[PDB]
């Protein structure tokens, strides 16, 4: 149903999560791709968790390594952070990933299921 | 390295919950085909250290990497060959599709 | 190089604009079975609105 | 190098060049042979009469390698296939070799 | 018919491209790019280059 | 293996072969899949006869 | 079921490696460690080296496509990745042009070195030169290289397309051509020498009577309709 | 790229390149390629063909006759012990072979069969930067190509091996020798120029 | 002859004689063992027939 | 200006241009169904140019990628010695310069007759990028409006009462 | 031509340095000789002579040998499961169920197999285990 | 974090594959478990190693 | 540095022996590049008294695309003739 090409604008934040509420909740979508869609929502936010907490941990340890500890405090905040921005971002991006491509994967299923692809058929 | 090895290793088994006897076997039986590949290339390396490595020894070490390529791209060749000319459904009724 | 280039802006903010349904504008001349994708569309514009 | 007047003299009296030297160095100037370096060859008593060194005559490591591999392909097979184990105690008198090995 | 024009501007093409765009081209290997004139760089055969050019 | 790993370095003239070490393993490795090929007859895992009463193990 | 069956694929996997090592160890030999006078000059050599040679180049053409073919097969097997069911686009006769593309080269790899030693035996007791030992290299490597389009002669009757069977036939037809001057050059090399008779000589004798059998029953089974019955 | 000697070759290296930079007939019979021996003469009673062998008192020697370029063998491939002492014939084509045994010496007897040896090739010599080339054209024709470039400055002095030790272990030796050696050959160098 | 003498392996992989002429009773610095399987197998040659049945 | 401007894959210089990729999307969005025998006639013809164009594409980037992946190496020609570097280069490099020429509109006859057309096939083919091909169709209508073409389905239309179904680019009045 | 001027060390044996052009020994000990310049190779003797003798096959890395317990387990395992592998299939197959244990283990997503036991302790335990996923 | 972290919890702490697994794939969507593969575990020792 | 063999071979001074008494082997000496032939046809005759060394060279190999294009003019000019005489007739 989205058009496809190079041009085309890629899917929003507020087009991704419509679509997602749309699966999850609509009369018209199979109780398989329900499922999807809901198995792709629990096991995504421990990922997003556990970035975050492990950037925490991590970023407790940096700030007091051998280096960084003797640094004067501006530095030394940014340089422990760093630990923390990065495992952060990637709790959050991988868990944004995992529940956008099983829902992306829903989607495709709900559209095959009701006939919604050219060039698709059984 | 050894503590995270055998840290990987005992938490793999530990999933799988292995029968212990059998995968020990097993792994037995395939250290020593690893190790003993891996010593008689450590074998050739100590002894070409000195007084061995002429011309023609590493003209047939040359020989000997490009005739192992070779016969590893062999079935590798005819893999890609099917996978090219891959078998399919008729495309007039059975698999319409596939255009 | 050396010729005029088209603009490639374009709207970047507004869900689903480029969910096109059919109309006098496009000719009616779509797969046939998109009549549910256009329902879908007047739906989403609904509740986007 | 300077030759002494005198022992140039005596070497072209009891000696007369007659034939060209057919070595390439005639024609090296003095930067080229002081820029060059000295190697040594080591010359002893040859016994290998091959381009090829000498090679090891015996292949324990590979006899060894290829036991494991002929039990890893019968043992994997059965067991994966028949799902058969060999009953080691019932020639428990080899398994005694192994183990008194 | 095609083909005979087309020999026909390929021999017309061969006499005209040539003093115009080769012969000139000819003119790109009288040095190298350093400024010292042409001489042989071989890929694996030493060929014996002894006549003038 | 017996005629190519004794002819061929007496016709060909070559001290052994190419590669020994894999002579003595392709010699060596033989043994395995003739046990795994000829035993096929003797083995299935429907190891147990007619008149093996299954139900008492 | 699981069993005999994932036995013998797994062990023709081995043979087809071991083939590999026996073959490379072997032709590396010839190539690189040869007297310098015999180099390529293989009409010097023994008729079995001359055609162990052969056999060891046909077995490193044929042995990947045996191999792909039983690996194949076991993915079909044990992962059911339908190669040959016929339901979802595999085809069974895809296996069996696998299997004889590499089955007929086994065939003549393991004919040809008997030829090898008749070709040495007979010369040897008649001490004098074989018929023509060129032309005897030259047809057992045309056999050779007609062992490669020969292989449908297998599967004449698993509803091949008529082009492919007249072709297999034509060309299985003519592989009479090599073996009878096979024949015709040990019968000359039989003649005008000194006799000497031994115990390989014999043997050598009920080859070529044996031989002369199997042959022309093998030439009679390209017969199409002789075949189909 | 290419080796150097004075630390790295012992026994085997350090005869091949001996044969490389000698010609000596002898380390060169050691070394010779398999590939392609030189074409010598027909064997006759006054020109015997000459069969080389590195102190070794025999050799598998075949015959295949009168070569030709109607067929490139001249009769069936027969094979003999070509001995060490006197001259032994083929009677198949009455051909005269001569086992010459070079010893590991200069005699001038060994550089009068100097010109019965391919020159050694020095390709394959020192170590390569190209394990194979992947290419099919040009297998069989090349051999491997190289980013860096073979230096000629070297001069080869052989030594005694005990004495090789001690340059091994003493490189105040090793400095001393090779300041004489160095002396020597600029000696040598005005002497060729002189008689030039 | 500029084959046989400049690249000679290549010379070798065509079959070629060695072009040199040594009539003079020093064998030639660099000959090679004839490789004659291309002008062998020919129709023209002792693989007439061979290359006959694979025409 | 060559002599065969009669041919349907050849074209002027300022043709509809179409880059090789939009061209496939394209295709994508089309039934030959709706199409006529003569549009069918014009999309079979730039199907055969199309594909010997594509074809040749890559060639006509090699000299700019051989270039490219030589400088990148170096000042030093290792010619038959530096291929391994050279090659990987390339392997690299010639992709871009295949994206940028696939990505480069290219006049053509065919395009300018398939796209800008009276008839209901060109009609059918512009309603049709226009809605299954929200960004081909807006970039070829700000180039098609440039080129003189007055149609319902371009983005620039000043005689019409309906809005336009995409953003207007910046253009002269 | 700058002669290396002197040696400051107590040991005699250094002031060999003093009689040589330095570019000399720049040629001598290092450049090409880098690897060589004024040290003693006595390792390149010492292994030589390590290389070139019929010493312990069983190689692990380039200092070590490989270590004789493992050495020896390998071969004495390698041994006795040929023997046991040649007499079972050249013997002991008229009764399989005698001569061999039918034994099998799974994925653990399935369920467990009935041959998934411990042998020899057939009489003792029966062992299952929770499917996984 | 990046060698044993990461794959630690992409692995056994999900059954949804990343971008990166499949996106060159021609294959439908799908899940995977660690409880259904290599079943003699050659895993392990290599992963050990 | 010889062209001939027979005269590599004739008075030889740089035979091992001879450097076998000063022990010093220049690599710039390797008999590999001690002789090369001249790349052209060299062939013995029978002369009035010994061998001739007779010379057989055929064409250079110095042409340059210039003279190539002076020979080719008549070619391509006879080509365009035939095809518009074919255009003709
Ligand atoms: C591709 C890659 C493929 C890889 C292979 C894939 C397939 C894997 C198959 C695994 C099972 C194969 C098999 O039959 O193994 C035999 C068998 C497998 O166990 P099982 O299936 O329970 O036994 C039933 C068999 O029929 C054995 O019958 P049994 O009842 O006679 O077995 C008892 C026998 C088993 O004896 C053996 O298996 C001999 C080998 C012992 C090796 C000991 C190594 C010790 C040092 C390790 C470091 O003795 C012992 O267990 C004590 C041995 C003391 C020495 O191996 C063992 O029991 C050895 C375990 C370790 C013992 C350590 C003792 C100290
Ligand atoms: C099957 C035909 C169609 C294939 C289409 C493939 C399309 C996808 C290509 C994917 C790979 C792209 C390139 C990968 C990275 C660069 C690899 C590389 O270094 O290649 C140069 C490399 C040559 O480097 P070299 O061996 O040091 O140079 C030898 C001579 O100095 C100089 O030797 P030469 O001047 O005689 O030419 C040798 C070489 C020159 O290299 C090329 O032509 C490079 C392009 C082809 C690479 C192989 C593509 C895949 C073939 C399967 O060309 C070939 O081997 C013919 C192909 O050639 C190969 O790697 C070819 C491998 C396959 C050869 C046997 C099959 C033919
Ligand atoms: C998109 C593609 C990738 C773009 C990004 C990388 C561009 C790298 C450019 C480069 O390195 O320029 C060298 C240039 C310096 O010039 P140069 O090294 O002094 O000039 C090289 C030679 O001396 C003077 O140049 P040359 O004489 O070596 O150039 C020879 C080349 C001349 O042609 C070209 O250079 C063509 C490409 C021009 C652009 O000739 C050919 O291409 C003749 C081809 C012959 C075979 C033709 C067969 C078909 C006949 C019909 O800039 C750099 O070195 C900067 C490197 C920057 C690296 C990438 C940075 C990030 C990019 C994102
Ligand atoms: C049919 C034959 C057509 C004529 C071929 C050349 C005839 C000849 O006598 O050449 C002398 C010449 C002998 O060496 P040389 O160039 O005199 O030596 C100077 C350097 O040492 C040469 O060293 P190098 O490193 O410059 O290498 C030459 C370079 C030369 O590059 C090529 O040969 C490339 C050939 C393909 C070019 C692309 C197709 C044609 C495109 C035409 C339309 C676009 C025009 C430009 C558009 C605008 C660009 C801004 O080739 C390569 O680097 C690799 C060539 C192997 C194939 C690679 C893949 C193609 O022959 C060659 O270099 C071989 C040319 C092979 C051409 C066909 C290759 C396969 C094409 C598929
Ligand atoms: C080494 C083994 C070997 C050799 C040499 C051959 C040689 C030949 N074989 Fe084959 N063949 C097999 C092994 C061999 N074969 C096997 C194992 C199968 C079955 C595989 C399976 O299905 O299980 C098979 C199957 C097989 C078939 C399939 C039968 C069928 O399944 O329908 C055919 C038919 O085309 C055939 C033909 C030939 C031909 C035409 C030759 C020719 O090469 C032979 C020609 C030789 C001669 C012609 C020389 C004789 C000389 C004469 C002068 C005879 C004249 C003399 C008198 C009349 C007295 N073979
Ligand atoms: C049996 C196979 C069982 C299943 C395992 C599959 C993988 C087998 C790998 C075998 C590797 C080569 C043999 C063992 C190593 C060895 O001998 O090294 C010393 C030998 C060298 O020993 P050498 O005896 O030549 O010594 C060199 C010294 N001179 C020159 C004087 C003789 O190394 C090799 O032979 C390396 C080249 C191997 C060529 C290819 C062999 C087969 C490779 C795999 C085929 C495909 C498998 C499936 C994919
Ligand atoms: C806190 C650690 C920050 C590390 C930044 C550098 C590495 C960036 C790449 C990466 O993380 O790859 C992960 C990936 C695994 O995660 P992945 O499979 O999700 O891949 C991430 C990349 N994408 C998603 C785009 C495919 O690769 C590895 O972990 C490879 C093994 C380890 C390689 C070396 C890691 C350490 C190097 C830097 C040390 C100093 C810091
Ligand atoms: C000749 C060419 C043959 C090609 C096909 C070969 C057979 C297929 C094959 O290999 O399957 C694999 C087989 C698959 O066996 P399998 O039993 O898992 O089968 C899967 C399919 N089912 C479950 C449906 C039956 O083995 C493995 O997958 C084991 C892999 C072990 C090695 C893992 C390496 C990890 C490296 C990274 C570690 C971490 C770094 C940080
Ligand atoms: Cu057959
Ligand atoms: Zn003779
Ligand atoms: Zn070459």
């Amino acid at each position: 149903m989205e058009p496809f090409g190079t041009d085309e604008r890629n899917w929003t934040h507020e087009e991704k999560d419509i679509i997602t509420r749309f699966l999850k909740y609509d009369k018209h979508v199979n109780l398989k791709t329900a499922e999807m869609v809901y198995s792709a929502e629990v096991e995504s936010a421990y990922f997003g968790k556990a970035g975050a907490l492990a950037g925490g941990v991590i970023s407790a340890l940096f700030f007091n390594f051998p280096i960084v500890r003797n640094l004067p405090i501006i530095r030394r905040s940014v340089i422990g952070v760093l630990p923390f921005l990065y495992c952060y971002t990637w709790g959050k991006n991988t868990q944004e990933e995992l529940r956008w491509l099983k829902t992306f994967a829903a989607y495709q299923r709900f559209v095959v299921y009701h006939g919604q692809h050219c060039k698709l058929w059984v | 390295g050894l503590l995270l090895g055998l840290s990987s290793i005992y938490y793999l088994m530990y999933v799988r919950l292995l029968p212990f006897n059998k995968i020990i076997f097993a792994w037995i039986l395939v250290a020593m085909f690893l190790y003993w590949l891996l010593s008689g290339f450590v074998f050739f390396v100590k002894k070409y250290q000195y007084s061995k490595f002429t011309a023609a020894i590493q003209r047939f070490w040359k020989r000997t990497y490009i005739i192992f390529w070779v016969i590893e791209a062999g079935t590798f060749s005819v893999f890609f060959y099917l996978t090219l000319n891959a078998s399919s459904e008729p495309v007039y009724m059975y698999d319409q599709i596939k255009i | 190089l050396f010729d005029f280039n088209p603009s490639s802006i374009k709207f970047e903010k507004y869900p689903f604009y480029y969910w096109i349904n059919s109309s006098q504008l496009t000719e009616f001349n779509q797969y046939r079975k998109f009549v549910i994708r256009d329902s879908i569309i007047y739906s989403l514009n609904n509740y986007i609105i | 190098t300077v030759i002494n007047s005198e022992f140039l003299t005596y070497l072209k009296s009891n000696y007369k060049i007659s034939f060209s030297a057919s070595n390439i160095v005639k024609y090296l100037s003095d930067k080229s042979v002081n820029n060059s370096v000295i190697l040594y060859l080591r010359k002893n008593k040859i016994f290998n009469k091959s381009r090829y060194s000498r090679n090891r005559q015996t292949y324990r490591t590979g006899a060894y390698w290829c036991l494991y591999v002929n039990i890893i392909a019968v043992v994997a097979f059965y067991f994966w296939f028949y799902k058969f184990t060999m009953n080691f105690g019932y020639l428990w008198w080899l398994l005694y070799s192994l183990i008194l090995s | 018919n095609i083909r005979a024009h087309f020999w026909s501007n390929f021999a017309l093409g061969l006499l005209i491209t040539g003093p115009i765009f080769i012969i000139p081209f000819g003119k790109a290997f009288r040095n190298l790019r350093s400024g010292v004139p042409y001489y042989f760089r071989p890929k694996y055969v030493f060929t014996q280059k002894n006549q003038y050019n | 293996g017996g005629f190519a790993n004794f002819l061929i370095p007496y016709h060909v003239g070559s001290k052994d072969v190419a590669y020994p070490r894999l002579n003595s393993i392709g010699f060596w490795i033989q043994p395995c899949g003739y046990i795994l090929l000829a035993k096929i007859g003797f083995l299935r895992p429907q190891f147990w006869r007619y008149y093996d009463k299954t139900s008492f193990s | 079921g699981v069993g005999s069956q994932d036995i013998l694929i797994l062990s023709v996997v081995f043979a087809g490696i071991s083939t590999t090592i026996s073959f490379t160890n072997l032709l590396i030999t010839r190539r690189t460690l040869a007297m310098p006078g015999l180099r390529h000059r293989r009409v010097l050599m023994p008729f079995v080296t001359i055609s162990i040679f052969l056999t060891l180049r046909m077995l490193a053409t044929i042995t990947p496509v045996l191999g792909a073919a039983v690996i194949m097969m076991a993915f079909d097997r044990h992962w059911q990745t339908t190669f040959f069911e016929y339901a979802y686009g595999g085809d069974p006769i895809l296996s069996q042009h696998l299997f004889w593309f590499f089955g007929h080269p086994e065939v003549y790899v393991l004919i040809i070195p008997t030829f090898g030693f008749i070709n040495m035996i007979v010369p040897h007791n008649n001490t004098r030169r074989v018929a023509s030992k060129h032309h005897m290299i030259w047809a057992i490597y045309v056999m050779a290289y007609m062992g490669y389009l020969v292989w449908g002669h297998h599967m004449y009757l698993v509803g091949l397309d008529h082009r492919s069977r007249t072709m297999y036939s034509t060309i299985t037809i003519m592989i009479s051509m090599p073996a009878t001057i096979k024949v015709v050059n040990w019968t000359l090399s039989l003649v005008n020498g000194a006799l000497k008779i031994d115990l390989p000589f014999l043997f050598s004798m009920s080859f070529l009577l044996l031989f002369l059998v199997a042959g022309f029953t093998g030439m009679w089974l390209s017969h199409v309709s002789l075949n189909v019955s | 790229r290419m080796t150097n000697t004075t630390e790295e070759a012992f026994d085997e290296v350090s005869h091949e390149w001996q044969a490389l930079v000698t010609s000596n007939p002898f380390d060169l019979n050691v070394f010779n390629y398999l590939e392609n021996t030189q074409t010598s003469n027909f064997g006759t009673v006054d020109n015997p063909l000459v069969v080389f062998t590195s102190e070794t008192p025999f050799r598998y020697v075949g015959c295949t006759g009168q070569m030709n370029e109607d067929d490139y063998e001249g009769h069936e491939l027969l094979f003999f012990l070509l001995r060490e002492g006197s001259l032994q014939r083929c009677m198949g084509c009455g051909q005269v072979f001569k086992l010459v045994r070079l010893r590991n010496e200069y005699s001038p007897e060994m550089d009068y069969y100097l010109s019965n040896f391919h020159p050694y090739e020095m390709q394959e010599m020192g170590e390569s930067d190209t394990t194979v080339l992947m290419s099919p054209y040009k297998y069989a024709s090349h051999y491997e190509y190289t980013q860096f470039e073979t230096p000629s400055n070297m001069v080869y002095s052989m030594v005694n091996p005990d004495e090789h030790d001690r340059l091994l272990v003493d490189p105040a030796y090793r400095m001393e020798r090779t300041k004489a050696l160095e002396e020597k050959y600029k000696v040598y160098t005005s002497s060729l120029r002189e008689v030039e | 002859y500029e084959l046989f003498v400049d690249h000679p392996d290549l010379a070798q992989w065509t079959g070629t004689y060695p072009k040199v002429d040594s009539s003079h009773g020093f064998p030639f610095y660099s000959t090679y063992e004839m490789y004659r399987d291309f002008q062998e197998n020919t129709l023209n040659s002792d693989g007439s027939f061979a290359q006959w049945i694979t025409l | 200006m060559d002599n065969n401007y009669h041919f349907w894959g050849n074209g002027d210089r300022q043709d509809v241009s179409l880059s090789y990729e939009d061209y496939y999307s394209i295709l994508d969005c089309l039934l030959d169904e709706k199409l006529s025998p003569q549009g069918l006639m014009k999309f079979k013809n730039l199907h055969e140019v199309s594909m010997y164009g594509v074809s040749y594409v890559p060639l006509y980037c090699f000299p700019v990628a051989y270039g490219i992946s030589h400088m990148l190496t170096g000042k030093v020609r290792r010619g038959h010695s530096g291929y391994r570097n050279l090659f990987s280069l390339m392997s690299v490099v010639l992709p871009f310069t295949c994206w940028y020429a696939y990505t480069t509109p290219i006049p053509r006859r065919l395009y300018t007759e398939i796209i800008c057309s009276n008839n209901a096939d060109g009609a059918y083919v512009r309603n049709r990028i226009k809605q299954q091909k929200p960004g081909i169709w807006r970039k070829l209508s700000q180039q098609l409006y440039n080129k003189n073409f007055r149609f319902p389905e371009l983005n620039q239309d000043l005689t019409a009462t309906e809005f336009p179904l995409d953003y207007v680019a910046p253009h002269k009045f | 031509m700058n002669r290396f001027f002197k040696v400051s060390s107590k040991y005699q044996y250094y002031k060999y340095l003093e009689q040589y052009d330095a570019a000399f020994l720049r040629k001598y000990q290092s450049e090409t000789h880098w690897y060589l310049g004024r040290r003693g190779a006595w390792k390149n003797l010492v292994i030589k002579y390590a290389g070139d003798h019929i010493s312990l096959e069983e190689e692990h890395n380039v200092k070590y040998k490989t270590h004789l317990s493992f050495v020896y387990l390998s071969y004495r395992l390698a041994w006795v499961l040929f023997a046991y592998v040649l007499i079972y299939n050249h013997f002991l197959l008229g009764d399989i169920g005698k001569t061999f244990n039918v034994g099998e283990w799974d994925h653990r997503l399935k369920p467990s197999a009935e041959r998934d036991y411990p042998t020899r302790y057939e009489s003792l335990y029966i062992l299952d285990r929770t499917q996984k996923w | 974090w990046c060698a044993y972290f990461v794959p630690y919890n992409i692995f056994f702490k999900t059954h949804m594959p990343l971008e990166h697994a499949y996106d060159n794939l021609f294959f439908p969507y799908f899940q995977h478990t660690h409880f259904l593969w290599d079943n003699n575990a050659l895993h392990i020792p290599t992963v050990g190693g | 540095m010889f062209r001939w063999l027979f005269l590599y071979w004739y008075n030889s001074t740089d035979t091992p022996s001879a450097i076998a008494k000063v022990n010093l082997w220049s690599y710039i000496n390797l008999r590999l590049f001690k002789a090369r032939l001249s790349s052209s046809i060299a062939y013995y005759i029978l002369g009035l008294n010994n061998l001739e060394l007779k010379k057989l060279k055929i064409f250079y190999k110095n042409t340059y695309f210039d003279y190539i294009y002076l020979k080719s003019i008549p070619c391509l000019f006879l080509i365009i003739f035939f095809t518009n005489l074919y255009l003709f007739l």
